[PDB]
């Protein structure tokens, strides 16, 4: 029934502006107050702003006052967040949330949240990854099983997708979360475990896709003599 | 403002256990407290409102209590759908949140399989060297991975990444990547990762010799 | 003085 959809997120350089939107359906949006909340890995959940049903009263968190403007167009069922002078600390997932239903209460929380839209503030330029084999060897074997993989290094922004053998190989695959390097670029590895007796007779290829740079790589991972 | 102190930070529990999460407000908030559940990649979902009222569709095994400064969320019989992160929120003076409690699946100890991958020729051509050490399918999460280069302990030149608990067997996997320039890589012979884990009776070292692997 | 936690919905 009740649905909120955030949009407008993206990767932006610091100091620029960016407007988020939240489209509501399934309830009488024009009669409810609405919120923005954001979540970052090193600050938890942090309330950002609220706007009254009619657009009058707006309150803001101390960190965003002056820079952020909340607004709404009830004729379009849309909530807006205008973000200005974007700082690295504004990197977060941004959620919109509906106010709780009216009752005899004098204090009001939130009841339903949207899916969230990711905002990343960085000076890094778009760049496709280099893809390197993690070759199986006697130092990656255990009880008839061998591990092998690919290292997907130095790309920006997220995400990349990795598959194996064009999707025919899925069991035993672990693709790790990317890590942000001090260079400002991301890296990750994807590993799979396979029967070590297959190494001479089965081709293993990691298929890597980095849509932001339109980079596609098929890297055959060959066993070493180690 | 009002600070919410939630505890414990992480809790490992078996299915069917009795689980209790506490939150403490820095000043009185009457009953103006809500509890949320969040699973990876999804938005928080309201479970309890005004400290003790169950929201629509929330199962009866959830309960909340409290008034003033101390609040608790209890799951009487932990269900497989309940492993998730939980957050409290006061809504009497703006809206502030607890730091979160991750409820994780308890299972039997499994020692990691440890593997090591020298840098590829292709990467070396590019001017840098990455050495990867992989810990596969282990439990519990706590594990210590230390890089030694010519038996000299490394710090500040590695990064770790960890998966979420595997949907089948509830284990973790972890990678640690030591990164050096090609010049620094070539100054040293032995590259080793030393792994300490509860499942291992002693710490395990996997190593190779540069140029011999 | 205006309470941000007051009812933000239609009266």
């Amino acid at each position: 029934q009740v649905l909120l959809v955030e949009s407008g997120g993206g990767v932006v350089q610091p100091g620029t502006s960016l407007r988020l939107s939240c489209v509501a359906s399934g309830f009488s949006f024009s009669t409810y107050g609405m919120h923005w909340v954001r979540q970052s890995p090193g600050k938890g959940l942090e309330w950002v702003a609220i706007i009254w049903y009619d657009g009058g009263n707006k309150f803001y968190a101390d960190s965003v006052q002056g820079r952020f403007t909340v607004s709404r167009d009830n004729s379009k069922n849309t909530l807006y967040l205008q973000m200005n002078s974007l700082r690295a600390e504004d990197t977060a997932v941004y959620y919109c949330a509906k106010a709780y239903r009216t009752s005899l209460d004098k204090k009001y929380g939130m009841d339903v949240w949207g899916q969230g839209t990711t905002v990343t503030v960085s000076s890094a330029s778009t760049k496709g990854p280099s893809v390197f084999p993690l070759a199986p060897s006697s130092k990656s074997t255990s009880g008839g099983t061998a591990a092998l993989g690919c290292l997907v290094k130095d790309y920006f922004p997220e995400p990349v997708t990795v598959s194996w053998n064009s999707g025919a190989l899925t069991s035993g695959v672990h693709t790790f979360p990317a890590v942000l390097q001090s260079s400002g670029l991301y890296s990750l590895s994807s590993v799979v475990t396979v029967p070590s007796s297959s190494l001479g007779t089965q081709t293993y290829i990691c298929n890597v896709n980095h849509k932001p740079s339109n980079t596609k790589v098929d890297k055959k991972v060959e066993p070493k003599s180690c | 403002d009002i600070q919410m102190t939630q505890s414990p930070s992480t809790l490992s529990a078996s299915v069917g256990d009795r689980v209790t999460i506490t939150c403490r407000a820095s000043q009185s908030i009457a009953s103006w407290l809500a509890w949320y559940q969040q699973k990876p990649g999804k938005a928080p979902k309201l479970l309890i409102y005004k400290a003790s009222s169950l929201e629509s569709g929330v199962p009866s095994r959830f309960s909340g209590s409290g008034s003033g400064t101390e609040f608790t969320l209890t799951i009487s019989s932990l269900h497989p759908d309940d492993f998730a992160t939980y957050f409290c929120q006061q809504f009497t003076s703006y809206w502030t949140f607890g730091q979160g409690t991750k409820v994780e699946i308890k299972r039997t100890v499994a020692a990691p399989s440890v593997f090591i991958f020298p840098p590829s020729d292709e990467q070396l051509k590019s001017g840098t060297a990455s050495v990867v050490c992989l810990l596969n399918n282990f439990y519990p999460r706590e594990a210590k991975v230390q890089w030694k280069v010519d038996n000299a302990l490394q710090s500040g030149n590695s990064q770790e990444s960890v998966t979420e608990q595997d949907s089948k067997d509830s284990t973790y996997s972890l990678s640690s990547t030591l990164t050096l320039s090609k010049a620094d890589y070539e100054k040293h012979k032995v590259y080793a990762c030393e792994v300490t884990h509860q499942g291992l009776s002693s710490p395990v070292t996997k190593s190779f010799n540069r140029g011999e692997c | 003085n205006p309470d941000p936690n007051a009812n933000p919905n239609v009266d």
